[PDB]
């Protein structure tokens, strides 16, 4: 089959000790099938993309406050992820015993996205500050100009 | 080579439970009859042909087991898929490559570098119904949408970097000398470079320095701006040498992708 | 700026980490080495089990 | 077969062939049944105590034929059979209203770019990219009707790719119209050829303290002065700009107009050929 | 029910993106559309009946009309933000509700020789534009003030309605039970 | 008049091959029995009649054949396509109108339409998958749905125009008398807002008074 390998094929004879001989459930042969997806489809098709598209939310952070266009590149990745899951949602069953880990990884990248969102919100917020809306305490300044960039060795 | 490919598709016939010794079958012509076939919109037959075959186990050297194999090699047209799904990727293809000749200054390159990037996801959902779920080999098709997607998202993180580097001023960078060896100096010379690169009053006395204060006040703001000037100048040379090469990439991976089948289906 | 440069420096690695773990999950699941589980015999004709 | 040549707006010749399964011509013959009058009903009938109209499919025609054929002695035995031709005509009324004048009139937004200013707050790009999005939307639309064969192309997919290649060309334009706008002379050399052609060749086709306060005031008028002339340079090219985007936008009118006419005249003039056989439905 | 949690608290949060970022409208416009691609998702999954709605259905409406009223809103924050100062004078009755009063209780602290002649003609002119320019920039600065005011009061009220209907819905859907006997006494 | 509509759905039934002169079909009753009939969670049965009808066709013209007709008057449920399909229709209309309140010095109003119009694009693909390719009528919930394309798309078009004019500037264009007259001293009055010797001295005094030129 183009997307299933039989990894292996038994056969065996099922006999119910409990139930009676007069039963027809007393007896059966059952032939088995474990069969392992062969992944290469969905992993070009889905999984490169998808996988590529959440990773690229992360450039947010060395785009530059006055360009304009944090939030939208962080809030079309987000639209980008709905559209994968809205693509996902059709091929499988709406079972309930484990979330598939295709469906993991969205959900993970989803909510890291958000965060990424509300972070360039709040980055956002900060830039625009002037001495008419904000006061900038030492404090501020002593932790966020002098000691992080030093730490994090910014240029 | 979808959707240029080619298919063997064949139809084995045999008496199940006699065997050559009992019931011989023979076919009836060569080829199959196709004096009354109906026009296919997405196949041609190429060839059809018979054949019929005898096996022999050596169990039983006296009972040759029948069977009657009539194969069709086809030929899809692939009218229908070059329209719906080549040509739009190729559009967007096209259109990653132009955001490196957007000015940073406009404000717009994230903006069709993002929205072409969802037109993507969005034909994303035609490519995957259109298009075999096998495993046993990629589509071609497949490798070209692939292909698109992955240029995309270098195009989106190449821009980042070079909108980055757009901004940078002297309150936050300072310019490698490589940088500039290698950008300002190097590159435009194999490139079109038709670019740039009484008085005890303390009130008169406060005027004078005050006078003096504007004056170095905007010296140094000058001196700011030819240093960001420089920084931009850089970002607009990699701009155009990625302009270069994201339109160079489109048209070879297109023709590395489709010309060689292209050319194969050509000879026959 | 300073904020962007922490939180580039924080949430990348997290998030490289987590599609890692999830994706590895996935990547060494594979079928047992036997059919059922806590019988030892293979069901393969490499090993018929003669009477 | 289904023609897709002119979808929606197509008409398709559907046939009914009837045939002894069992017996030649020479066992088994038809003829056609005939009316009250004693005509030949070689058609169709079409009773109006039993008969019901489809909403989508008028039939015009419906004429049939007994043919006979292999009489020939190689042949063997003769055969024959009864085809009616079912002459059927779209009404497209839903695929105009739902599909085609949206999908129109979203493409014909992409012609206001030319008219937003080529500065920052002017939204050219934004305005074209997402007509480009709108239009792969439509896209996905148009694959879940149009036949999937590929004998020919549907009218609907001919158009949505004429306008999809119309907008990524405005977007290129739109582009190329930013780029022209916004140089600056710290970074961009002015073209004398380019600003000759477009301004001009083309509106005609169609004690210390007292120097040391004198040096500071002539040093801030002639800050004063080379700002101002770099103004100048500024609007030189966006007025170059503006000049390219006045001509662009009626070329890409021009372009779209012309191939939506000809595309949707195409569909114009296919109409059921006037055949030589009476109205299926009596009026 | 996640995705819906998500973009209702990045709807909340548009309130807190600064106007002069210039991107208020679009994060809240594409919140809207995610919200769409959601109900297509949903679409192919709840019952088509009419005799009532579903509670998911109730929940995915509420959050779609939280997302308009956050564009509304927004809109309204960015009107008073860019308003000329010349042309639009501040009434009264704003500056003193807007300054005054709601800052306090929204815990908002604002902070804080005819040569010569022609010389002190040209020194005179150039003052009494800067001092035109302070009192344009004073004016622009009050619209702005109230803008962020604004910005605040709704961000609050955004966050007390969300939560409280949020909480409304979950605990209706939390507590609906299966029969504790298969044929209850009615 | 979709999603409100009314259908009248009937069921013709009759002895193929026996005319009323060998067998004849008389109704039980004059309406169909619904004593047994599951409720519907879409439609609402209004009104049920069987009617017997005596009809001559062109295959045996001398012998009427007999039948009897069974028609059922239902009217549609709509809450269904009310919640679905016309409120979130509802949202983007009224998001439509606000582009003109949003200031152009925003530099957003091309986002808000333009994204609004992508909400209705995409919106409109489940509204062609809900009703029949038919040219008898347009729906009135396509009807609704054209409406509401041709609005968002005449608001961008006219603020297209507001963006173009906001923008005007003052060396290429001069204000034309007319747009003085309308819009500045004859609408403003139906609304209400705001009606609108060393060489190196002189080359100092000159630069100066070439600053204060410049301001002016
Ligand atoms: C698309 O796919 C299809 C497959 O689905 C493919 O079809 C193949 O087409 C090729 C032709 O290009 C076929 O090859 C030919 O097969 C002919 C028939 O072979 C069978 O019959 C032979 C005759 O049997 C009688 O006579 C012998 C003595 O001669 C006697 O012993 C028998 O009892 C009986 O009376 C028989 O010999 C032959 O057995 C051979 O093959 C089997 C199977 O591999 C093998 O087990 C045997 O040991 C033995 O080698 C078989 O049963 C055959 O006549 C013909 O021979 C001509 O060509 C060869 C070229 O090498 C010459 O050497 C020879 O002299 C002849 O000129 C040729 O071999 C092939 O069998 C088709 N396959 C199937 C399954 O149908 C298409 O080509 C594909 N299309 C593409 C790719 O375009
Ligand atoms: C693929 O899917 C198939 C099923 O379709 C899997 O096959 C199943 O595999 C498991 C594990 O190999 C089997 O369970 C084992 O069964 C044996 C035999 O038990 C039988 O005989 C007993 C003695 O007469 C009898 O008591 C058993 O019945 C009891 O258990 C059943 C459970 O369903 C219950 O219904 C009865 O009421 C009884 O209580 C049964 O008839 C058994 O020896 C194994 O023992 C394991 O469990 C015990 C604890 O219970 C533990 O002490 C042992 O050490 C050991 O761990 C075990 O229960 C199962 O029967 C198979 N099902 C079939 C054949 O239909 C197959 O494994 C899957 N492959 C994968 C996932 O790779
Ligand atoms: C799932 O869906 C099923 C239906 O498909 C539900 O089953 C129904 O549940 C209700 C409530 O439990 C039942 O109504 C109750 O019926 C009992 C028993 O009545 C029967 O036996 C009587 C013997 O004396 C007999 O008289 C009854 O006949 C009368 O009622 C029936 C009703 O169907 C009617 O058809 C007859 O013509 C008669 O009029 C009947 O055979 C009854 O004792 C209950 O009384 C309750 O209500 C009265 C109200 O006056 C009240 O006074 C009592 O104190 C008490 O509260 C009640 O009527 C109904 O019969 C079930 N239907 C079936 C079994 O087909 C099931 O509950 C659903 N499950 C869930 C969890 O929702
Ligand atoms: C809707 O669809 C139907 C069925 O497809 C069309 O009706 C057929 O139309 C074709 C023409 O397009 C007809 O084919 C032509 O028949 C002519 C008559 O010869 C036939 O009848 C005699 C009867 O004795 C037979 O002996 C003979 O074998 C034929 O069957 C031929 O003279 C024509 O010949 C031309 O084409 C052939 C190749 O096909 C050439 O070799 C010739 O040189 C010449 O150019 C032709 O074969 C066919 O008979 C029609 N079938 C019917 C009516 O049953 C409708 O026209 C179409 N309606 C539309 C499109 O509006
Ligand atoms: C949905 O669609 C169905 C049809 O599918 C409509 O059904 C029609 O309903 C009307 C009543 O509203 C029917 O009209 C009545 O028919 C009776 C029987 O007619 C047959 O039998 C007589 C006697 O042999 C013949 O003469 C006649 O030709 C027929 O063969 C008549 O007896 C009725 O007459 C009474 O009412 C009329 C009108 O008020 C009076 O003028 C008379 O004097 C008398 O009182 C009447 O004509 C009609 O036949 C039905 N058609 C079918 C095909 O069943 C539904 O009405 C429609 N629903 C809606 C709401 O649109
Ligand atoms: C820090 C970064 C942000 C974090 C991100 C973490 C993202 C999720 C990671 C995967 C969790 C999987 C899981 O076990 O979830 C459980 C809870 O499942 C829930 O209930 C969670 C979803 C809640 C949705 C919102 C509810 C709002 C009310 C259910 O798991 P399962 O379905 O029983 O099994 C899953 C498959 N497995 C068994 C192989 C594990
Ligand atoms: C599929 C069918 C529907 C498609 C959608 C609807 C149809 C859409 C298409 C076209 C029609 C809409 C035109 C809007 C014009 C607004 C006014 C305006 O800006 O005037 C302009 C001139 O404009 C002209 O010279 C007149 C344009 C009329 C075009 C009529 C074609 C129909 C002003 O030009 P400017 O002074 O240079 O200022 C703009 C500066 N800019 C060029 C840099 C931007
Ligand atoms: C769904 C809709 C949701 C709507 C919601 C309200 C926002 C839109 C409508 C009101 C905006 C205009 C307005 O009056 O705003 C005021 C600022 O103060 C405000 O911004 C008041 C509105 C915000 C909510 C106040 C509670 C400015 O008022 P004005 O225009 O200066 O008033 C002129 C008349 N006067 C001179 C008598 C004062
Ligand atoms: C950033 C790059 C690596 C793209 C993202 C790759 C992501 C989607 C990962 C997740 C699981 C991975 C697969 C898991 C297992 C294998 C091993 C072997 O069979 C070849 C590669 C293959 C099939 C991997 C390909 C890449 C893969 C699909
Ligand atoms: C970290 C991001 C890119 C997520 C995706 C990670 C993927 C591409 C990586 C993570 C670990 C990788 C696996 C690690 C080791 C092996 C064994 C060797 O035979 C190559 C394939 C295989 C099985 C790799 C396949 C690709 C893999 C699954
Ligand atoms: C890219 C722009 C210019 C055109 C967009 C419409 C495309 C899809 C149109 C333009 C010309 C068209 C072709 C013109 C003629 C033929 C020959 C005919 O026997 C089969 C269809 C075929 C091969 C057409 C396919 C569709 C086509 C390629
Ligand atoms: C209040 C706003 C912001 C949220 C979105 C509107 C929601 C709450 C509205 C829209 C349509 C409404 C439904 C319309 C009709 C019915 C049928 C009847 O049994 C009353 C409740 C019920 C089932 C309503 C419940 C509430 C409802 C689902
Ligand atoms: C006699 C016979 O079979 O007639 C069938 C057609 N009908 C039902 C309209 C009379």
């Amino acid at each position: 089959n183009g997307e299933w390998e039989i990894v292996h094929r038994p056969a065996r004879v099922n006999v119910d000790p409990r139930a009676p001989l007069d039963s027809p459930s007393r007896q059966d042969i059952t032939f088995y099938l474990i069969i392992r997806r062969k992944p290469l489809f969905y992993i070009i098709n889905i999984l490169v993309p998808c996988v590529l598209i959440s990773f690229m939310v992360n450039l947010v952070f060395y785009l530059p406050a006055d360009s304009g266009e944090k939030t939208s590149v962080a809030i079309s990745v987000l639209l980008a992820q709905s559209v994968f899951l809205l693509l996902i949602s059709k091929r499988l069953p709406a079972t309930s015993m484990a979330i598939p880990l295709i469906g993991k990884f969205l959900l993970f990248g989803m909510v890291l996205v958000t965060m990424v969102v509300v972070i360039c919100v709040i980055v956002l917020n900060i830039h625009f500050r002037t001495p008419s809306t904000h006061v900038l305490s030492e404090g501020v300044k002593k932790l966020f100009l002098e000691t992080l960039p030093e730490l994090l060795h910014m240029s | 080579h979808f959707p240029f490919d080619e298919q063997n598709c064949s139809m084995k016939l045999g008496t199940w439970t006699y065997d050559g010794s009992v019931v011989a079958i023979n076919p009836e012509s060569d080829q199959p009859d196709l004096s009354n076939f109906m026009e296919s919109g997405e196949w041609v037959i190429k060839e059809s042909r018979g054949w019929k075959h005898s096996v022999t186990y050596s169990c039983c050297p006296d009972t040759p087991y029948l069977d009657i194999t009539y194969h069709f090699v086809m030929q899809r047209l692939p009218l229908y898929f070059i329209v719906n799904v080549i040509i739009p990727c190729l559009l967007f293809s096209f259109l990653t490559g132009l955001v490196f000749y957007l000015p940073t200054d406009s404000g717009e390159k994230m903006t069709l570098s993002i929205s072409v990037l969802l037109s993507l996801t969005v034909f994303l959902l035609v490519i995957v119904e259109l298009i075999p779920s096998t495993s046993s080999a990629v589509p071609l098709i497949g490798k070209y949408m692939l292909f698109t997607m992955v240029f995309v998202i270098a195009s989106i993180i190449i821009t980042v970097i070079v909108i980055n580097t757009h901004h940078r001023s002297p309150s936050t960078h300072v310019m490698p000398n490589w940088v500039r060896k290698v950008f300002i100096d190097t590159i435009p010379n194999i490139m079109f470079f038709s670019t740039m690169k009484l008085i005890k009053h303390p009130e008169v006395k406060s005027a004078i320095e005050g006078i003096k204060y504007i004056a170095e006040t905007m010296k140094s703001d000058q001196e700011s701006n030819n240093a960001a000037a420089e920084w931009k100048y850089v970002a607009m040379v990699m701009d155009h040498i990625l302009l270069g090469v994201f339109m160079l990439v489109c048209i070879i991976g297109t023709l590395a992708v489709f010309a060689g089948r292209l050319i194969e289906l050509n000879q026959q | 700026r300073t904020v962007d440069r922490l939180c580039l420096f924080v949430v990348t690695p997290v998030m490289v980490v987590g599609t890692a773990w999830i994706f590895l999950q996935g990547v060494y699941n594979q079928p047992p080495p036997q059919p059922f589980p806590g019988d030892p015999y293979s069901y393969n004709v490499q090993d018929k089990r003669f009477i | 077969a289904v023609e897709v040549t002119y979808f929606p707006f197509d008409w398709q010749n559907c046939s009914l062939i009837f045939r002894s399964q069992t017996y030649n011509a020479e066992e088994v013959e038809f003829t056609f049944a005939v009316d009250n009058d004693g005509k030949t009903i070689n058609k169709i009938d079409i009773d109006t105590e039993a008969y019901t109209e489809n909403g989508e499919w008028a039939i015009d025609f419906c004429p049939g034929v007994i043919r006979r054929h292999h009489g020939g002695a190689t042949d063997g035995p003769g055969e024959t059979d009864v085809i009616y031709s079912l002459i059927i005509r779209r009404k497209p009324l839903f695929y105009v209203i739902n599909i085609i004048v949206p999908c129109v009139l979203i493409s014909g937004l992409v012609l206001l770019a030319y008219f937003l200013p080529a500065q920052a707050g002017g939204q050219k790009c934004t305005v074209s990219i997402n007509v480009l999005l709108a239009q792969t939307v439509f896209l996905f639309l148009i694959a879940q009707k149009i036949p999937e064969t590929s004998l020919s192309v549907p009218l609907l997919g001919r158009f949505l790719i004429f306008v999809m290649v119309v907008a990524t060309l405005i977007v290129m334009n739109c582009v190329i119209v930013l780029n022209v706008s916004q140089r600056t002379p710290t970074t961009h050399a002015m073209s004398p050829r380019l600003r000759h052609v477009l301004l001009e060749l083309l509106p005609r086709l169609l004690a210390p303290e007292v120097r040391c306060c004198v040096d500071a005031v002539n040093f801030v008028a002639e800050s004063t002065r080379d700002q101002e002339a770099t103004g100048e340079e500024v609007s030189d090219w966006v007025r170059m700009g503006n000049a390219l985007d006045n001509i662009c936008f009626w070329a890409a009118l021009v372009l779209f107009s012309v191939g939506s006419s000809l595309i949707f005249l195409g569909a114009y003039f296919n109409r059921v050929p006037d055949l030589p056989y009476a109205p299926c439905i009596q009026p | 029910i996640a995705p819906c949690i998500l973009i209702t608290l990045l709807a909340i949060f548009v309130f807190y993106l600064p106007p002069d970022a210039g991107e208020k409208m679009g994060l809240s416009i594409f919140a809207l559309l995610t919200l769409t691609v959601f109900l297509l998702l949903l679409a192919d999954k709840v019952p088509e009946t009419s005799l009532s709605v579903p509670i998911i259905i109730k929940y995915l409406m509420f959050t779609m009309v939280l997302v308009t009223f956050s564009v509304i809103l927004s809109v309204v924050v960015l009107n008073l933000h860019h308003r000329s100062p010349h042309t639009h004078q501040m009434p009264l009755w704003v500056r003193q509700i807007f300054i005054h009063k709601l800052p306090l209780y929204l815990r908002l602290k604002r902070p804080k020789l005819p040569e010569l002649r022609e010389v002190v003609s040209s020194i005179s002119y150039i003052a009494r534009q800067l001092q035109e320019q302070e009192d344009h920039d004073a004016l622009k600065e009050d619209w702005q003030f109230v803008a962020m005011v604004v910005d605040r009061l709704f961000l609050w009220t955004f966050i007390i309605f969300t939560s409280v209907g949020t909480l409304v819905i979950f605990l209706d859907a939390t507590y609906h039970l299966p029969p504790p006997d298969p044929f209850p006494s009615r």
